DNA sequence: TCGAGAATCCCGGTGCCGAGGCCGCTCAATTGGTCGTAGACAGCTCTAGCACCGCTTAAACGCACGTACGCGCTGTCCCCCGCGTTTTAACCGCCAAGGGGATTACTCCCTAGTCTCCAGGCACGTGTCAGATATATACATCCGA
DNA sequence: TCGGATGTATATATCTGACACGTGCCTGGAGACTAGGGAGTAATCCCCTTGGCGGTTAAAACGCGGGGGACAGCGCGTACGTGCGTTTAAGCGGTGCTAGAGCTGTCTACGACCAATTGAGCGGCCTCGGCACCGGGATTCTCGA
């Protein structure tokens, strides 16, 4: 099959769901609720697995690990704790400066996580102790800087508060590539969040003036430090003018999905050709919060005030599994069998 | 100075776009006609024309014919529900009616 | 020596030869389809003009055409036509 | 090739129900139809305890992933859930209107397939113990059920001779295996790739099925497969032997490349109906019916 | 010798040269209305266009048989399969002989003194097999059941192409 | 006068198209009345358009515009 | 309990469809329109209009799930259009296998098979008190076997027709011989 | 010597006229009617032919719609034959009077 | 101990209600009905009061016109009491269905 | 919510009919009238919410109700 | 020199606001000069007609103040105004005192 | 604190011409406001479609006259045409 | 329940004129660049909309009793349908004549546009009197007698 | 034909807050003068619209007969009025909070306009093949027995 088309139920059991993320395999989905409750379901038989009522405080960020065992907490008292899918116990606890927005593990080692505050440069720590490596950003003026790893674990792409991208190394801070995009005609605007694929090196640019640009993780390294690349594909909307909230990718780098922030909508483009091909809808007056794509099957999970809807292709039953020798034809099929 | 590709196949359509934009300028519908509104409108007109010509051509084949005469358009409009709700007060010339004998008349 | 007349014969002819590769169309059905296209154009443009006059604006954008189509067409046919128009605008965009 | 008897584990007061090893491969506990489930060893016959607290008979018994938590297919329309390390009768599965003959687990070990004699294959849980779905497959009672390797497909073996394969997500038929004769299918299972199923039907002719296409490939001759639910196994520890039960005081064990009569074990005194191999060792379990009441572990 | 007007399979491609049968998709068997009663009637069958993937079952059949009977259905109809020469007579499938070449001059014959039989596969005077033996007496119109629409002609002259050598026959200038 | 041109079989054939089984003998007078009323209410607006155009000939587009104002919208002309 | 080597362990049935339940002019197909216009909408109706469940007459019957009005089409009886002497070979073959004959003929030159290839239209029993009949139409020469109705039929009734052995209908003036 | 039971010829006339499409009013009396009632609004007019055709089409479609709604009213009144009070009821419900 | 012959109280109710002008539907259930069926097109709306008044006026005028045309149909059918098939006939003649 | 289609009571339809001039009422008119009123309110409220969401507000002013009624063909004087 | 056009035609409805509404509404390209005077005359005649027919029922119901019941009666009791206002719902309107033929005993 | 435009004072003046000894409430004034706007927009729309039908681009008193004779019923149309013609002549005589 | 007969439906044959395509030849679409302002964005405000609370009470409700109406059957009588015979103007082919529709050229005066100056219509603030609310009372309508 | 009882219309007393009226003012309408372009009006031409004449037949008109529906009546039994105690939420006031509609300052990104070049679209002229028309025989539905 391909991209989903039909509604296919929900899970309206847990009250006040807020965020969601997957593992590598596509069978683990934890939900940081509005009160610290962390709930996992099943996907094959769809039963509630484990409620982790960790904090008295709400949760704003989570992430899974490579072994399929470890998680990471982000409450409203800056608590980052190491969890387990066997026990589910608290390990680490300390206080940052007050804002914490999103965390991200290192891909090829579960030692290091990359933590991002609001009004500071993003900080990388370890999980052995409270060691933190100071990351330098080029502007250091507003300090509203986002940062993320690439796919394989080569570099760290960072995004400032002014519209310039730095490419650093994970330990020695090797500035090896940089680029400024010609944002419209006068103002260069900030970047919300940059996410990365699973097959290849393609990624997306999500600005603050509602334009999605498509790039590769090799062309910028070819252009070196202070080069001017072009967008591989420009994605935008004109009719409803369409603010965005959440961005992610399809299964093996085929399509691109991006949930909206106004009309409770889901749009599916094509990275290959470059045109919109399907519009989804739902409840007319809700508020879309978090969108997660399923890595080995076309399933999209969307949180809008607790409700998690699962667009799941609407399979169609038929014959020929009961009696595999009878073929249910459509019209007159005449022939002779054996010459 | 180079070649100029039209606005009819830059979007992959069939109905013209410059003629629609001229008819929105020469009509005094408003002052300032926007950017892509004639493209949107020409796509809508394409969709409706394709929708009605599908049923028209299908009935034209099913009456063992090759051309189309307006009886087929009468049948194709008045059979469906949605087009009957749209085209309420319209008399197609040479149209004819749909067969409907009541329950109590025939023996 | 005649004055030119605007029409829609070639465009109906093209869409017919796309969707049915054999079937021809006579004169009277061509006149009927011409009048039908002009009729739906008049209704949609008039409703969009009344909207843009209501909201203290001066500009017929695509958004008013969308709201006019949603007000005028009944249900499922509107749900198809809005998606057809949005696909056309997105292909024209880049 | 040189399987030799080490220990004879007799002591069952009624007909020995089934011999099933531990899934992690360290136990061989044996139960009987006497409403009593004992905990025996696999290498010396090390005894632990006897389960008591049933109401009617026992057809099938099962295990856990750590070989402690237990459940049995009880014949009072129940499936009482048990344990080795604590022994408490954990739960009891209602929802049956007829006897229960077989039950198994997905490899994730939190679901219970239930092909019972009420002929509608239900889908039960371990954590909640809840009937998820229902597969109304056959008009005949279920002989055996089995998941595939990952836990995504269920085979249906029944009296009519229709080896259908069923979906797990929404529960629908995908294919129906058919035959000119109408033999009762006794006990089948999948392959380590999920693309082969050895057929054990009551016609004195085994079959091996090409799953992806739907044809038979390699068979056997000269065997007694007529009466009961005769079990079949695998063997990769020695050669590619096919361990199977036998009604003539033997254990049907032959290779499938050869398709010959090369080795015939003997010593039982009743119809051998349940066999199983240790997953790594050269241990073949064997326990016949009521007139034998013994366990013969022929060790290479 | 001309063919029939009514005693024929109607939906076959009737050729205008009146000496060539052209078939259809399926086994709809034409029985040309000029066949034996007693003694001897020999004719040859010249083959013009024999494409591959054809089952040209040739032989003898009666007007008791169905028009939609494939030649090789019962004890009256005979069978000669292309692939592996197999006979299908009284619904009995036994792989009998080999195949046959393309572009020869075919033709079958029965020898019955008024019975002692020569029901033997005949092809350019070369034997492919002794077919059957000791029929009952009746009417045996020639039967043609084909799988493709193959252009195959027919011969009636006394100067044959490859006749059975030293043949007892009768010329087709008497009853046809 | 010449309202008698709409004869007795013509109203009968129109009612056979309408799907009517049996007709009494007053419908002819009622039908000629209703037809005369409708043709007056169309030809009035057609003659108004023609007098506004400063011409002396009734065209087809004027009749189509009058039928559009009535709310009936004939296709197949213009 | 493990003491019953009990019979009724043979089915002789390839169709084990029978389950526990056995629940028993606005459109185009009831118009006066020409025939292929109804023949198109035939398939869009017949996939969901009726159902097949267990009947007391002979196994599985045909209980429709929609209030069918009188005069309209219901469903088509289609399959392998066999030609007239393969019928006898299949009679011998299904005599050898033990499955009954499912052969309706369009004309007396070509018959239509149902056992090897077909649809859900096989579950129509013979009765001497029918409420349906059969007419063959000409959809561009490719003729069909389509079943009309006779009277006003409600939800939960078996549909039968005359096929032209004692019958299991129990009619008021039954013939009891299906030849 | 055969006469049909009354009604059958009516039913086959209904089917025969609902089959085909034609014009059911002779064009010379209709043309003289149009000139006659156009005489009183402006003297010495001059019609085209297609305008007469358009008026004939519009009048025929209006009459057929009126007869269908009238027959619905009469079948509601548990009768068969149309009376003129049914025509007056239909024209008063529709809003034209 | 006096009871009127049935019909007279109906006639004086007809005269008494056709005299005056008021609103005949209680405004709290009508307001809850408007919010109830407006919930399914957009969540969390917020009505003014005059809009509710305008909807009440339009609905009441439409219902009164429908009942007048229905009573004309029923008096045509030589009866007194309104049946719902009269309502369906009126709505089918007017063109709304 | 489920009720308030039944919250329209049953002297009220009687009082509307006796403003309209109705003498004797059967016992089916209640549910028939509920159905008709529900259909009409749907076909007004849908265009009202359309004009609202096009205007980019979050309330439903009286002028939108007047415009929807005006396009349906039922003009209302007294609120514009 | 401040001769308003309402005085220069001798009217009551103003002309400058009507010309402003015909320039603002985008009805055509150019607007003439006699058209708003003509249109204000027509609107004056219609309003005078409606108020003249309202005054009769205003005096007949023993009132000195026009009410919507008076406007409803004054519109619906005419013939040609009842065709011009073909379907218009008036708030607080009320209906005509109508009772049919066969209802009375 | 914004300006809304209406027709209250002019209806008030015409009322004081035709009935010199009465007053009017608010609801009747709002009804008359809506009536005047309705008739205005209907006549303007009909005149605009006429002007586009005749392939010209100017709205004059001639088109407003043809719009009125097409729109109103008889006697009211004749009186309104006489009123408009008198107003045009008395306007253009003292220009 | 049967047979003779009457319209429809299909097949074969002719033939001809209007769809279909080619060819040439023009007007407006397009790009490329300029210039001006309509609308988006943010920030402050203050007021109608939604909620809590409690008291009184019109009316909504449920349950008695009759009775007038809806309906179903029966008769009869009358009038619309089906067919056959006689008649007349609808339809077509045909020609002649000329009046108005259609197009071009050429002045030209009618409205757009810009500014400067003023008065009139609108929001806001106060008295007062038509009507809303009571009491009391002729008489008139209805069902009983 | 006549009588008692409630409901309504008629006549007066008392309050009260919408309606009518007086004021400040700012912004929109009038006065003067110009540009040029849409329209007004003469001028010519050609074909489509009116008018008629003769022949043919398809349709129209007029009688004659009868059985099938419209309507009047009558019997009955029943579903919906009219009236009496209660209970309940509808309605009126009083108090309280705030989301959201509305104004207001800036700017920049997007649409109208000008000149040329192209080239797709429309007008005109052959030409056949799908349908128009028509004789022939099988099929199917009617109605008296």
């Amino acid at each position: 099959q391909n991209y989903p088309e039909e509604a296919d139920g929900t899970l309206d059991c847990i009250s006040m769901a807020l965020t969601c993320t997957f593992n590598r395999w596509g069978t683990l989905l934890a939900v940081g609720c509005n009160d610290g409750r962390i709930v996992i379901w099943d996907f094959l038989t769809r039963g509630i697995a484990k409620i982790i009522s960790a904090h008295i405080h709400p949760v704003c960020s989570l992430c899974w690990s490579r072994d399929g065992h470890k998680l990471v907490s982000a409450s409203t008292d800056n608590i980052v704790s190491q969890w387990d899918v066997l026990s589910g116990d608290c390990d680490q606890r300390f206080r940052f400066p007050s804002p914490i927005l999103k965390v991200q593990y290192h891909p090829r080692d579960q030692n290091k996580v990359l933590v991002c505050p609001m009004k500071s440069a993003p900080v990388m720590l370890t999980l052995s102790d409270s060691k933190h490596v100071v990351l330098p950003v080029d502007d250091d003026s507003d300090l509203n800087v986002v940062a993320s790893f690439d796919r394989r674990g080569e570099y760290i792409y960072t995004g400032n508060a002014k519209g310039k991208i730095l490419v650093l190394k994970t330990d020695s801070q090797d500035l090896v590539a940089s680029f400024r995009v010609t944002t419209g005609t006068s103002n260069t605007t900030a970047i919300k969040s940059i996410e990365f694929a699973r097959k290849g090196s393609c990624f997306l640019i999500n600005t603050a003036d509602r334009i999605i640009r498509v790039y590769d993780g090799r062309e910028i390294l070819t252009c070196g430090r202070d080069g001017e690349p072009e967008p591989m594909q420009k994605l935008q909307d004109l009719v409803n003018r369409t603010p965005w909230k959440k961005c992610c990718f399809s299964g093996d780098g085929e399509y691109i999905v991006a949930g909206s922030a106004r009309q409770h909508a889901l749009y599916i483009w094509e990275k290959s050709i470059g045109n919109l091909v399907k519009i989804l809808h739902g409840t007319r007056g809700e508020l879309l919060l978090d969108v997660a794509w399923h890595p080995v099957r076309p399933i999209i999970a969307s949180i809008s005030s607790g409700v998690v809807s699962i667009w799941a292709q609407n399979q169609v039953e038929n014959w020929s599994a009961f009696a595999p020798d009878f073929k249910e034809l459509d019209e007159n099929v005449e022939y002779e069998e054996r010459e | 100075r180079a070649k100029a590709k039209t606005r009819s196949s830059r979007a992959g359509l069939q109905f013209p776009v410059g003629r629609v934009h001229r008819l929105l300028r020469k009509g005094n519908y408003a002052e300032r006609v926007g950017a892509g509104a004639p493209v949107y409108l020409a796509a809508v007109l394409e969709y409706l024309t394709a929708e009605i010509l599908e049923l028209a051509g299908n009935a034209a084949r099913d009456n063992k014919k090759t051309r189309i005469i307006p009886r087929h358009l009468q049948l194709a409009v008045r059979n469906d529900e949605e087009l009957n709700k749209l085209l309420g007060r319209v008399t197609i010339a040479q149209g004819g009616v749909l067969p409907n004998i009541q329950s109590v008349l025939l023996p | 020596r005649k004055t030119r007349k605007e029409s829609y014969a070639i465009y109906v002819y093209k869409v017919l030869k796309q969707v049915h590769p054999d079937t021809g169309i006579s004169s009277k059905a061509m006149s009927i389809m011409n009048s039908f296209v002009n009729d739906v154009f008049e209704r949609i443009a008039g409703e969009a003009s009344r909207l843009a006059h209501y909201n203290k604006r001066s500009t017929i954008t695509s958004r008013e055409i969308q709201t006019a189509v949603r007000l005028l067409l009944p249900g499922e046919l509107a749900k198809h036509a809005v998606s057809e128009g949005t696909k056309a605008v997105t292909k024209y965009t880049s | 090739p040189n399987y030799a008897l080490k220990f004879t584990l007799a002591g069952h007061t009624k007909a020995v129900s089934s011999v099933k090893f531990s899934p992690n491969g360290e136990w061989l506990a044996s139960s009987s139809a006497d409403k009593l489930i004992k905990i025996w060893g696999a290498y010396d016959g090390k005894f632990e305890k006897t389960i008591s607290g049933h109401k009617l008979g026992i057809s099938d018994v099962a295990w856990s992933s750590d070989s402690n938590l237990l459940v049995s297919a009880s014949d009072d329309k129940t499936l009482k859930i048990w344990d080795v390390s604590s022994g408490k009768c954990l739960k009891t599965l209602k929802g049956h209107s007829n006897y229960v003959f077989c039950c198994n687990f997905n490899p994730q070990s939190n679901l219970i397939v239930s092909g019972s004699f009420d002929e509608s294959v239900r889908i039960w849980d371990v954590k909640t113990g809840k009937c998820l779905k229902t597969l109304p497959a056959h008009s005949d009672p279920v002989s055996a059920v089995h998941f595939n390797r990952d836990g995504s497909l269920i085979v249906s073996s029944s009296y009519d001779g229709l080896c259908r394969i069923w979906d797990t997500a929404s529960g629908q038929c995908l294919k129906t295996l058919i035959d000119d004769d109408n033999p009762p299918v006794s006990f089948v299972k999948f392959s380590p790739n999920g693309k082969y199923i050895l057929a054990a039907t009551l016609d004195n002719t085994l079959k091996l099925w090409d799953y992806s296409k739907g044809k038979c490939l390699k068979t056997y001759t000269g065997h007694k497969n007529e009466k009961y639910c005769i079990f079949a196994n695998f063997s990769v520890t020695g050669g590619k032997w096919i361990v199977s039960g036998s009604e003539d005081n033997l254990v049907y064990i032959w290779n499938l490349q050869t398709k010959e009569i090369v080795q015939k074990l003997q010593g039982h005194t009743d119809v051998v109906i349940s066999t199983a191999c240790h997953p790594t060792e050269n241990i073949i379990a064997s326990a016949a019916l009521e007139n034998d009441k013994t366990i013969k572990l022929w060790k290479s | 010798v001309l063919l029939a007007l009514h005693d024929r399979a109607p939906q076959l491609k009737i050729s205008d040269d009146r000496l060539t049968v052209v078939g259809e998709k399926g086994y709809s068997m034409v029985r040309a209305s000029h066949g034996v009663r007693k003694g001897a009637w020999y004719f040859e069958i010249t083959v013009d266009e024999m494409p591959p993937d054809t089952a040209a079952r040739l032989g003898w059949s009666q007007p008791l048989g169905n028009l939609q009977a494939p030649l090789g259905y019962d004890k009256f109809s005979y069978s000669w399969r292309s692939k592996k020469g197999t006979k299908f007579h009284q619904s009995i499938g036994k792989h009998y002989s080999s195949g046959y070449g393309q572009g020869d001059v075919l033709g079958f014959y029965i020898n019955l003194p008024e019975p002692h039989s020569e029901i033997i596969f005949y092809k350019n005077g070369v034997n492919q097999g002794v077919a059957y033996k000791d029929i009952f007496e009746g009417v045996y119109f020639p039967a043609i059941s084909l799988y493709k629409s193959c252009t195959v002609s027919i011969n009636f002259g006394p100067c044959f192409k490859y006749p059975p050598k030293d043949l007892t026959y009768r010329p087709m200038s008497d009853m046809g | 006068d010449n309202i008698q041109g709409i004869t007795k079989p013509a109203i009968r054939r129109l009612a056979r198209r309408g799907g009517v089984k049996r007709i009494s003998g007053l419908i002819y007078e009622e039908t000629r009345g209703v037809l005369k009323v409708f043709l007056e209410n169309v030809i009035r607006d057609a003659v108004t358009y023609t007098e506004h155009a400063k011409r002396k000939t009734v065209t087809a587009m004027d009749v189509v515009y009058a039928l559009k104002r009535q709310g009936r919208t004939l296709y197949g002309f213009g | 309990a493990r003491a019953e080597v009990h019979l009724r362990k043979s089915a002789f049935d390839m169709f084990n469809f029978l389950a526990s339940k056995h629940r028993q002019a606005r459109r185009a197909t009831s118009m006066d329109l020409p025939m292929p216009m109804r023949f198109r909408h035939l398939k869009k109706t017949s996939k969901e209009a009726v159902g097949v469940y267990r009947s007391p007459i002979h196994g599985r019957g045909l209980f429709c799930k929609r209030n069918i009005d009188a005069g309209e089409m219901v469903i088509e009886y289609a399959g392998i259009v066999i030609r007239s002497i393969l019928t006898d070979k299949r009679e011998k073959y299904y005599d050898s296998k033990g499955i009954g004959c499912y052969m309706f003929r369009i004309d007396d030159s070509e018959v239509v098979d149902a056992t090897m290839h077909g649809n859900a239209a096989r579950f129509i029993n013979h009765s001497c008190e029918p409420n349906c009949y059969s007419r063959v139409i000409n959809i561009d020469g490719q003729k069909h076997i389509v079943i009309f109705a006779m009277r006003k039929i409600y939800r939960g009734e078996e549909l039968t027709y005359d096929y032209k052995l004692p019958c299991n209908c129990g009619a008021k003036k039954c013939r009891k011989f299906l030849n | 010597p055969h006469r049909y039971r009354p009604g059958t010829v009516a039913l086959r006339e209904i089917r025969r006229y609902q089959k085909s499409t034609e014009l059911l009013i002779r064009k010379l009396p209709f043309q003289r009617l149009v000139r006659e009632i156009a005489q009183d609004f402006k003297t010495d007019l001059r019609f085209q032919s297609s305008a007469v055709m358009a008026l004939q089409e519009a009048s025929e479609a209006y009459l057929v719609a009126l007869f269908e709604d009238t027959n619905l009213c009469a079948i509601h009144a548990k009768r068969v034959t149309i009376m003129p009070k049914d025509i007056q009821l239909a024209r008063r419900i529709r809003g034209e009077r």
